[PDB]
RNA sequence: UUGUUUUCACUUUCUCCCCGCACUAAUGUGGGGAAAACUGGCUUUAUUUCUUCAAUUAUUUUUUUUGCUGAGGA
RNA sequence: AUUUCACUCAUAUUAAAUAAAAUAACUCCAAGUGGGCCAUUUUUGGUAAGCAGAACUGGCGAUGAGGGAUGCUCCUAACGCUUGGAUAAGGUGCCUAAAUAUUCGCUCAUGAGAUCCCAUAAAAGGUGUUGGUUCAUAUGAACUAGCCCUGAAAAUGGAUGGCGCUAAAGCGGA
RNA sequence: CCUUCGAUGUCGGCUCUUCCUAUCAUUGGGACGCAGAAGUCUCAAAGUGUCGGAUUGUUCACCCGCUAAUAGGGAACGUGAGCUGGGUUUAGACCGUCGUGAGACAGGUUAGUUUUACCCUACUGAUGAAUUUUAUUAUAUAUAUACAUAUAGUA
RNA sequence: UGCGAAGCUAAGUCUGUUGGAUAAUGGCUGAACGCCUCUUAAGCCAGAAACCAUGCUGAUUAAACAAUACUAUCUUUUUUGUUUGCUAAUGUAAAAGAGAAAUUAUAUAUGUACCGGUACAUAAAUAAUCCUAUCACCUUUUUCGUGAGCUGAGCUGUGAGCUAGGCAAUAGUUCUUUAACAACAAAAAAGAGCACAAACUGUAGACGACUUU
């Protein structure tokens, strides 16, 4: 029969299943879309953890009851060491889904990206990469001629350089960064330029734009019912236990459903944060970028003490609403909206 | 029942055309012809010298003999309103708010205020070559035309349906965009 | 049936009477690839068939949808459920007769110049009455969640471009073989022409 | 409380004429009239292989190509 | 009334027909059984029931085989081991052997319909189709009945058996 | 009384999930005996939500409130190797009525042991090989090829 | 007794979108019957927290796949074969010409040249078609094309052909016509690095696994 007290449910089916994430990086599933009015440009970008912290401010919102009052609000700062772009890859729609016509790898590679293709880098002959970089151009002219006359989706292998974060990880992490904007014949000319030099993060993120923040969230192993989805605690008096859930299905069907929460891992899961605005840009080495003119104190993107778990940081900054998922120490990855 | 069913259509002078295959193609004064009426079983007979379309049906069945009579009146009607612009009288009313018009881009892209005093926007669009436009004679009276019968008609049609307000009773509030007779140039 | 194997071109076809005759094929043992499923046409109307989709869409095993009938949204994969629903794909003949069978949404690579077969017992033009009402297998897909319709049509119309062109030049090259052959036939000596000429050679 | 007998009204055409005079689906049509009848049917005469001699039933006689079977041992 | 003598009523097809009618008749000994149920037709109690209680016949029990997707009781048909032929019921679009057979109509369903038992459907609405009937001077009605539609809502996801089928692979014929 | 008496754990509450629509609210409409409000009838619609407490073992019920609404139901009257044991329904005891009596009471009351998962599957998570009669939405400088391709390890 | 770092935690903080056709709902034309008439005639539009997309989570849910980087004695041609547990070695779901490129419309379409139109051809049992097979050998006369090498061109080779000549099949009546493809073994000729473990880490964790050095 029915219940007499109609509750919702426990959890969100959309998280589903709710297992260990494969890798350590955050995955984009889609990138911003491409419009052929817009001009061509950047359409990502990425970092690590450098703060979620408060900043105060005053609203505009017209008939706000604080507004001219100051306030306080979250928004977090960006920790932006520069990434190297490194490669090229092509893609190609067809009836299976955006294929990779090729990549092109840059002329000269760094050695942390190339750490990264190895397990045992201490042991190994560091081969990777050797003979591959020595490639006429007549073979790139005409591959990317090839990219204009067939390919429709541009990335850029772009990898981070934890050497100089304080991580003990030496390998670099890579990822590809699609490029918006205008047709291929545009296109081909605005991709010509910055196939090798690392990547400032104020060349495309301005001010009033929104965001996405992707991650893996932390990690607590096996938990039960009670933390996984919050269940209700059975009564004291209960003979096996408390911490579990009562009923887990009916009599029919005779199965147990895939709805019902049962113990398993917690955390370590696939997180995107929406609608995260960007509000200021700023660098590292300058020594009022995150302060104003009515502040008139000394300060830059330094923090004080040390960071605990995370070292101390001397990389860039911007500023962005909101609070972020992970933990220390964890890539974290920005995605324009 | 029987097996042959036709209609003479009379061509007047003023146009000149061309069959090819239920696609006829044909030439009046202010533009050309054409139509896509693939979906019916039909057959065309056609002379230019002495003129008149012959548009038929074989194995005339009352099930579907009411096309051919919509089609031929149809066709006689497009010759008709290419020849001359068909008018019909389409009246603006406004019980207490006169309705404000914003005519903006030449015929195309109209918007509707002061409507019930919503004060907000309200746009609703035409088939292009077609014109829905103030007669200066009266204010409250636009004087809709266009090249051909449908062209007209859908425009008469859309604009009526684009500003309905709710909860008032239009057996009391008679507002409205209305349309009421027909004419021509 | 005798051929190695027999490429179908499923523009213009009902989806029940294209798939009976390939799984018949299939079944008798000949291999059957299926081209252009996305103009597979299917009688009654859009709505009709949207709505058919939908019911069908909405059935799924309440324990674990996993798995459930995995219901596919391209039009090849469904002319292939289609097909494997009409032979007894539970047993091994089954089985290999089902996997005897390709079907691809437009014209792959592998199929640009070998004869393109069509069947006129599963034809709209022979077997449905015009003044109905039928749909198109594309749209009904991409209506349920396909969103490879507009794809498709482009790499159909550049390849309509493509095999144009060898068209025309095939077509100067039997026209000029024709007149080769009508200045060869009066060197053959006359009791040969005269054999060819009675037999219509 | 039956039979019998009697009257007109019927058909062909690429026939033709006139009117709408081209209004035909056509190398014609809507209407009104004239023609013979090359339609047709009727009786004959030698012939049915120039040409039909059908179909069904009753009564007979063959025929093309081929599947399966070989019990027994007087 | 009985008995005995005479005569004699087809007896060479048989005191009407038909009959693997003596596979008869009789006697003895003895097993099991003695809860029944279902189908057509008839019928009692009950609002009704896959309910309870009866009659006839045939089945299930006690019995498989082909078919009705599926099924103790429905249709064909009852059974030694085989080889060929031809069929019954039922089918011939694929599953599945055999007709996308021929021929004539009807139907478009934004929950069509599709083999007895059988797996529900009613009152009330129908100027679509076709054919009627009656009436009033090619002119208007009324009905009538075939298909289709509304009436027509239930819980795991779902079932003309599935796929699917509309110039049917649906319905009624031939 | 068709299946279970060589046993399918018989009330309620708690917990938890899913499903139906005959929709309570929310969404968008039509009608009103609709001036507007407020409300009533009704359509498409199950996406979202349908509560805190006093009394009672209760379902049901009835009040106090909040709410936007506090809609109706199914899932072996969903759910006891999930709980609890308040009731019903062993044995102790009390009262009332009935009985000569032992005792009886869908009359009332009080106290009264709630067993086992380590098996299969299902579900939740966690490792993980093998995969050629197997796959191809290509590979070629306006030009050929399936009569081709495709080794395998690591990353 | 206090804070009680960090972690955990909430009772604390941040975040939680637009596109399509669409149900109900009004019109264009318009028959049926002279004409009116949303369609129990035809075609077109307006439009909902519902649907599918978008976005998000898995994807050993596809026993799936792509690109890239590096490496493992490796790759082509010929002959004979595959008639201690092993160390030569063979399997076909289908060869017997397994021959075949416009696209499209079905109440007629495809080309050609002009500006959807124009005029003209083409096509309408369309695969009921076309194309492809047997002339062996060797000798002579030579002709025309393609490849090695050679300087648009000479020679040789290859393919096809022309003139003339003389040269073979035989196994007793058939038991599949051993004829295809792919693979492998032997023998010749030519060219052609990593991962696990270990210690460390702790962004991870029941153990595996995962992040590192």
């Amino acid at each position: 029969s029915h219940r007499k007290f109609e509750r919702p449910r426990h959890g969100s089916l959309g998280f589903l299943p709710r297992k260990r994430c494969k890798r350590l990086r955050g995955k984009i599933r889609s990138f911003p879309k491409d419009d052929k009015e817009k001009p061509p440009h950047f359409t990502a970008f990425m970092g690590y953890k450098a703060g979620m912290t408060h900043i105060v401010r005053e609203v505009d919102k017209p008939g706000s009851k604080l507004h001219k009052k100051e306030i306080v609000e979250a928004c977090t700062i960006i920790e932006c060491a520069p990434m190297v772009v490194v490669g090229i890859v092509g893609y190609r729609e067809t009836p299976k889904g955006l294929r990779i016509l090729s990549t092109v790898w840059a002329n000269h590679v760094s050695d942390e990206f190339r750490r990264r293709y190895y397990k045992n880098w201490y042991k190994s002959e560091k081969k990777a990469f050797t003979k591959s970089l020595n490639v006429p151009e007549a073979t790139k002219n005409c591959l990317l001629k090839r990219i204009e006359k067939y390919c429709t989706v541009l990335r850029a292998i772009c990898h981070t350089q934890p050497s100089k974060t304080p991580l003990r990880m030496k390998k670099a992490h890579i990822m590809e960064v699609q490029i918006n904007g205008g047709s291929m014949k545009e296109k081909l000319e605005f991709v010509k330029e910055m196939l090798e030099k690392n990547l400032p993060v104020s060349t495309v993120f301005n001010p009033n734009e929104m965001i996405d923040v992707i991650s893996v969230t932390k990690g607590h192993g096996t938990k039960g019912v009670v933390s996984r989805y919050g269940v209700k605690r059975l009564p004291r008096k209960t003979h096996r236990g408390l911490r579990k859930v009562a009923c887990i299905g009916a009599w029919h069907p005779a199965r147990v459903q895939f709805q019902i929460p049962r113990h398993g891992q917690k955390g370590y899961f696939h997180r995107t944060e929406r609608n995260k605005k960007i509000y200021r840009i700023g660098l590292k080495t300058d020594k009022n970028s995150a302060s104003t003119d009515a502040d008139i104190t000394e300060k830059k993107i330094t923090p004080m003490g040390g960071f605990p778990h995370y070292g101390v940081v001397n990389e860039d900054f911007l500023l962005l609403k909101g609070c972020v998922a992970g933990t220390k120490k964890r890539p974290i990855t920005l995605r324009k909206n | 029942k029987t097996i042959v069913s036709t209609q003479k259509v009379l061509i007047p002078e003023g146009v000149k055309v061309a069959i090819n295959a239920r696609k006829v193609t044909v030439s009046g004064k202010y533009g050309t012809l054409r139509r896509s009426f693939r979906h019916l079983p039909i057959d065309i007979r056609l002379n230019k010298l002495k003129k008149y379309i012959k548009v038929v049906m074989w194995f005339g069945v009352p099930d579907s003999l009411a096309c051919i009579r919509t089609v031929c009146t149809h066709l006689k009607n497009m010759f008709t309103g290419v020849t001359k612009k068909f008018l019909y009288k389409m009246r603006l009313v406004h019980a207490h708010f006169p309705i404000n018009s914003n005519i903006v881009d030449n015929n195309t892209r109209i918007e509707i205020r002061n409507y019930l005093g919503e004060k907000s926007v309200r746009f609703v669009k035409a088939l292009p070559g077609v014109v829905i436009e103030k007669s200066p004679n009266v204010k409250d009276e636009i004087y809709v035309s266009g090249a051909d019968i449908e062209n007209v008609s859908l425009t008469a049609a859309l604009i009526h349906q684009s500003v309905l307000c709710r909860n008032k009773d239009i057996r009391k509030f008679l507002d409205g965009i209305y349309v009421s007779e027909v004419t021509t140039v | 049936m005798y051929k190695k194997e027999y490429v179908i071109d499923c523009k213009g076809h009902l989806l029940g009477r294209l798939a009976s005759l390939i799984a018949k094929e299939l079944l008798n043992g000949q291999r059957i690839v299926a081209v252009r499923c996305e103009d597979i046409n299917i009688s009654g109307s859009l709505y009709r068939n949207k709505l058919k989709y939908q019911e069908f869409l909405r059935l799924r095993t309440n324990t674990n949808p996993k798995k459930g009938p995995l219901h596919l949204r391209e039009p090849s994969k469904i002319l292939w459920r289609c097909v494997r629903g009409m032979l007894p794909h539970k047993t091994y003949k089954g089985q290999l007769a089902l996997k005897k069978l390709k079907v691809c949404v437009g014209m792959p690579y592998p199929y640009d110049k070998k004869k393109k077969y069509v069947l006129p017992s599963a034809l709209r033009a022979f077997r449905l009455k015009k003044h109905r009402r039928y749909c198109r297998l594309g749209t009904l897909s991409s209506r349920v969640g396909w969103n490879y319709d507009t794809l498709v049509k482009k790499n159909e119309v550049l390849r309509k471009q493509v095999s144009k062109a060898y068209y025309k030049k095939k077509v100067n090259n039997l026209n000029e073989k024709k007149e080769i052959k009508t200045e060869a036939l009066n060197l053959i000596n006359p009791e040969q022409r005269q054999v060819l000429e009675n037999f219509g050679y």
